[PDB]
RNA sequence: CGAUGUCGGCUCAUCACAUCCUGGGGCUGAAGUAGGUCCCAAGGGUAUGGCUGUUCGCCAUUUAAAGUGGUACGCGAGCUGGGUUUAGAACGUCGUGAGACAGUUCGGUCCCUAUCUGCCGUGGGCGCUGGAGAACUGAGGGGGGCUGCUCCUAGUACGAGAGGACCGGAGUGGACGCAUCACUGGUGUUCGGGUUGUCAUGCCAAUGGCACUGCCCGGUAGCUAAAUGCGGAAGAGAUAAGUGCUGAAAGCAUCUAAGCACGAAACUUGCCCCGAGAUGAGUUCUCCCUGACCCUUUAAGGGUCCUGAAGGAACGUUGAAGACGACGACGUUGAUAGGCCGGGUGUGUAAGCGCAGCGAUGCGUUGAGCUAACCGGUACUAAUGAACCGUGAGGCUUAACCU
RNA sequence: AAUUCCUUGUCGGGUAAGUUCCGACCUGCACGAAUGGCGUAAUGAUGGCCAGGCUGUCUCCACCCGAGACUCAGUGAAAU
RNA sequence: ACACAGGUGGUCAGGUAGAGAAUACCAAGGCGCUUGAGAGAACUCGGGUGAAGGAACUAGGCAAAAUGGUGCCGUAACUUC
RNA sequence: AGGACCGAACCGACUAAUGUUGAAAAAUUAGCGGAUGACUUGUGGCUGGGGGUGAAAGGCCAAUCAAACCGGGAGAUAGCU
């Protein structure tokens, strides 16, 4: 599945 | 067990008339008025009998001045006095909670007449 | 003064002339007998050991049966100790009765609480349940947080948590007494008392004023 | 068993019709109230010629509860619906000249004597 | 929810210490046939407390 | 926490308990002896025996009250007409438990159950 | 930066005192009531809502008061995803433009079965120096510690009036904790009845299956609060701030330097629970065991035969005890469980028959039938006689006794 | 104001109390007429607000019915 | 990648109730789904009911609850009628 | 008569729970939208990688798309770990 998303802290 | 039941039966009164649920039944009630202990009447159709030996008690609804007023009474309590049956009657199902919603003409009960 | 062993029979009520209904719990109390008198000499402190009831003659162990034999009397179902009031001086084998409760006025009723078994934090410490909805998942009656972070970094000792409930010694204080029927060995203490029906009890005079 | 945000029928000819228990007076972190405990209430509805108008807020005493009032014998006097008399906010005493319905015996407490003086039942 | 390190075989064995089985050692001779059988259990031949039952 | 409760859920819904015991009770009657798991047999003892107590006295109504249970005319026919009188004066103890080792299929506690007489 | 999840809310807290309330005082521009300010004191307690994602804040109304902070601005291997903080889009503004804006708006997957430490519980093993059954002593540790209102004193002290106590006593609530089912109620898919559609029992009649327990109306035991009993203390010990007595240094003065007396919800006890693995393993009571020969490195040595006791365990029936263990009770000289008999309780007029009616239905039989988990009795059944574990007098040294 | 920084603009309505909502004022940081302005019946798994009914969403959880968790037997992993 | 709660076009259309191929119970016919036996703790999942209050919960009436059929009476602002 | 209404098949996937090393590399359950049409679907062709197609999300083009996959230049380069 791994997915994606992002890490905008 | 037996020690309990023997203790309970001794306090029980032996002068309680039988009555079918749904019958109109006056319930005299002794009460303090801040001084004098005047008795007061409380007539009303029974809706829920609950026999539990010495712990036995019965609800008595009374539709007065608008909204009705239910009042439970212990069978063996000192506070209660005479329990005369002012009106013979009969209904199926000993419980009568459904009458709580019913009002006016819906509150009718036919006489047992036997 | 000294307490006496009792036995719960079942909660009832005693009607009064004023019409007030006061709940009571029936507690049979067969007369106690002093199997042995503890003292500062041989035992290092003054006290009395007592027993009541009728244990089966076959099931009693010999090591116990000889301990009852020293008293010269048939074995009870169990054994219980009571501290002396210092001014008291009881002979061994004396048949202490329920009549002593005629003047006690108020008494504590020691007993073992009902076994609730293993239980969650909610049943045991009355913790409120979390949200039943609003996106909630796998969390309702759960304790949730139980600590801080790196500081301590350990759960505190004595922390309120889910576990065994009931089945332990307890004593409600200053219960009122009503009737003292020596003829039936009755002890009608006011209100509810700890313990399952038929369970052993230990009634003592209240320390409270 | 009155609590916060609870609608109540008016128990007297104060001209109010429907009310609501915004707050429960008498002690910290208090929840339930009833029997005869004081509760400040907003007036959500009133008849046009009544002494009170809509949106008014004042203390009022409960007179009836669905839960009913308990008695030492174990008997309880349940009622079909909740009701309350509108006491003056400044110094008790009912505003209405007539309290409808059977007030309970527990009201017997000096200050409530004016209320129980009316309504012949109980 | 997972080990940070690998446990010693000793630590595993201490965990295995309670896993040991215990023989019931409750066998009893039949009153009649005399064959051994578990207490409060009928014999494979169907005898029980010396009376004949089952017979299968 | 149970406390003074009786009977056992036996990992089954009550609708199934109203049927499986209903059939097994007849199965115990048809052969006067059956093999079953012990806890289930202890449940069965409270099932079959009352039917026998109902069978102690013949009447038109009791045949139908028996008919409401077991749902087999062949079983109730054995009732009253045969099983009824045979116990006679005896009160209770209509059947007995006899454990017979553990089942090979999953170490299940097997236990035979049977009538006091057995005459077939 | 070969990853330390980032505001708030929910839940759960713990510590500090620069103390919000309660307590003890000083001073007052402190009459009293009620305040100002400062010292001592962390035992306990220390709001619900409306708006906003908000902490905060304002407002409405309580309260004896609605403390200030630390704890990764506590707490996402506990929860929430509204905020912020991706990928869609639009408005305002900026740029020729793609785009951008701690500008705004709508929408947007929150993973992990506990190895160790820690904690809440519950056992196995061993030791405590012969073994075993109970009663324990309490070193130590935890829990509990809140407070209004009203009355008496007293409409007295005080004060012009108005108002209105200090000390002490009595009663009754709010919040919290524990226990309980007797009442008042809830649950009660294992109890009874009503009724819908359909199937089945050959059919009339009567029942059962299924449809969320078909939909319900009730309702035993049990559990449980919303229901009802109790709990905070009093007392004592030593103190903090404080009030002093005597009294010099310093002819006086001074609570202190010698000495002496008072003094708080804090401290030590009292109150409740755990508790001798308290290895510093303690006491007391009671019970059981009083046989014959070799070997070896000759001793707290290794074995054989004869013996197997108290008691325990295992098994079975089990329990208002229980996740599993454990714990309580019962096991044929016997009520442990089931059944059974009687009773109670719930359901409220069974089935069948007869009568009345064209009929659906009603009446009589009849408060009848059916009754789970209740209560009192009953050995009908199931708990078999045994065997198993555990032994055969229990170290050395010293002292006190055996009159 | 899907646009307003100041800002929770001010006033009025709704509520016991309304940084949201409705109406209006215009002091429009930085609306505007086919990069369309304004209005609009009907339509909408659209945004915001109010109310009736309804309710365990909550005050506060309580009990019961099933599936796991637990024990026994058979087979037998995982990240690390 | 599996003896996998997924995906796969057309044709055949019983009885009763019902508007119906909805849905419930059944015929013909096919199945009880390849681990079970127990115990009746928390906690979790799928459900039932709950006294008093009825949105006081919450970012938000989220989720549950509730409304539900046919015949008839009757039905506003507004409108492109 | 209708890109008309309610509502199955069929198609679509708005909310919420469960699931998150699942039964399933996006499902199930309880509700939902469309359902005579700009409908859905069977069968067989057409558009081939800076190209295709797109009621436009830079989505999709065999579970991968701000430039598919396979082989080759290629042991590309890397001042970096
Ligand atoms: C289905 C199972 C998946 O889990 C999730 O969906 C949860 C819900 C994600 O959080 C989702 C949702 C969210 C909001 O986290 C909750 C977001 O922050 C991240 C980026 O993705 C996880 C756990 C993320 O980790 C997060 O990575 C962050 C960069 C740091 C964070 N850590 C420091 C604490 C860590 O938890 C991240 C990146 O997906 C993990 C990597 C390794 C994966 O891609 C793995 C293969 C995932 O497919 C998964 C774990 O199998």
């Amino acid at each position: 599945a791994v997915f994606q998303m992002r890490n905008v802290d | 067990s037996n020690i309990i039941k023997q203790l309970e039966q001794e306090q029980m009164k032996q002068d309680v008339p039988s009555f079918r649920p749904g019958d109109t039944v006056e319930v005299k009630v002794w009460v303090v008025e801040g001084s004098k202990k005047r008795l007061q009447a409380f007539e009303g159709v029974v809706i829920a009998i609950r026999n539990r030996g010495l712990h036995s008690a019965f609800t008595v609804r009374k539709i007065s001045n608008g909204e009705g007023v239910e009042r439970v009474f212990q069978t063996h309590s000192p506070v209660v006095d005479s329990i005369s049956v002012k009106r013979r009657g009969a209904v199926r199902k000993a419980k009568l909670y459904y009458l709580r919603e019913r009002t006016g003409k819906a509150a009718r009960i036919k006489e047992r007449l036997n | 003064m000294i307490g006496l062993v009792g036995k719960k029979v079942g909660m009832t009520r005693i009607f009064t002339e004023d019409g007030v209904s006061i709940p009571v719990t029936v507690i049979e109390v067969e007369a106690n007998r002093v199997t042995q008198v503890k003292d500062l000499a041989n035992d290092g402190y003054r006290a009395i050991q007592v027993t009541t009831g009728a244990k089966k003659a076959n099931r009693v162990t010999k090591p116990e049966a000889g301990h009852f034999a020293k008293a010269g009397v048939e074995a009870g179902r169990g054994l219980w100790e009571f501290r002396l009031a210092e001014g008291e001086e009881f002979t061994v084998g004396q048949s202490i009765s329920v009549e002593l409760f005629a003047d006690v006025k108020k008494v504590d009723v020691t007993g073992t609480s009902k076994g609730k078994g293993f239980a969650g934090t909610v049943k045991r410490w009355n913790f409120r349940t979390q949200d039943a909805t609003h996106g909630n998942s796998l969390s309702h009656r759960v304790p949730g947080s139980i600590g801080q972070n790196q500081t301590p970094g350990k759960v505190f000792k004595g922390k309120k948590m889910a576990g065994q409930m009931g089945n332990e010694r307890v004593t409600v204080q200053s219960l009122d007494v009503v009737r003292v029927d020596a003829e039936r060995n009755l002890l009608l203490v006011k209100g509810a008392v700890p313990g399952a029906t038929g369970s052993d009890l230990i009634v003592k005079p209240a320390v409270k004023a | 068993m009155i609590q916060e945000q609870t609608m109540l029928n008016v128990a007297d000819n104060s001209g109010a019709r429907r009310v609501m228990c915004i707050k429960v007076l008498g002690g910290s972190h208090r929840r339930y109230a009833g029997v005869g405990d004081i509760i400040k209430i907003t007036i959500k509805e009133a008849i046009p010629r009544g002494k009170v108008k809509k949106g008014d807020v004042l203390k009022a005493v409960v007179v009836r509860t669905k839960k009913g009032v308990r008695r030492p014998d174990g008997s309880v006097i349940r009622f079909d619906g909740n009701a309350c008399v509108l006491l003056n906010n400044n110094s008790e005493q009912p505003i209405g000249t007539r309290i409808f319905g059977p007030v309970t015996r527990e009201l017997r407490s000096e200050k409530f004597m004016k209320i129980i003086s009316l309504a012949p039942e109980v | 929810a997972v080990q940070q390190n690998k446990p010693t075989r000793s630590k595993r064995g201490m965990r295995r210490s309670h896993d040991a089985l215990t023989a019931v050692t409750s066998l009893s001779v039949d009153k009649t046939s005399g064959e051994k059988h578990l207490r409060h259990h009928i014999t494979a031949d169907g005898y029980y407390r010396g009376r004949k039952v089952i017979a299968k | 926490m149970r406390h003074r409760k009786s009977g056992r859920q036996l990992n089954r819904n009550s609708s199934h308990r109203q049927a499986m015991f209903r059939n097994m009770a007849g199965s115990l009657v048809r052969h006067e002896i059956i093999k079953t798991t012990l806890p289930k047999a202890k449940e069965l003892r409270r099932v079959v025996e009352p039917l026998i107590t109902l069978a102690k006295t013949d009447s038109v109504a009791n045949r139908r009250l028996a008919f409401a249970r077991t749902r087999d005319n062949e079983i109730v026919a054995k009732l009253f007409n045969e099983l009824g009188p045979r116990f006679a004066s005896r009160a209770g103890g209509y059947t007995r438990i006899l454990k017979c080792g553990f089942r090979a299929g999953d170490n299940a506690p097997m236990a035979y159950i049977e009538l006091v007489d057995r005459s077939e």
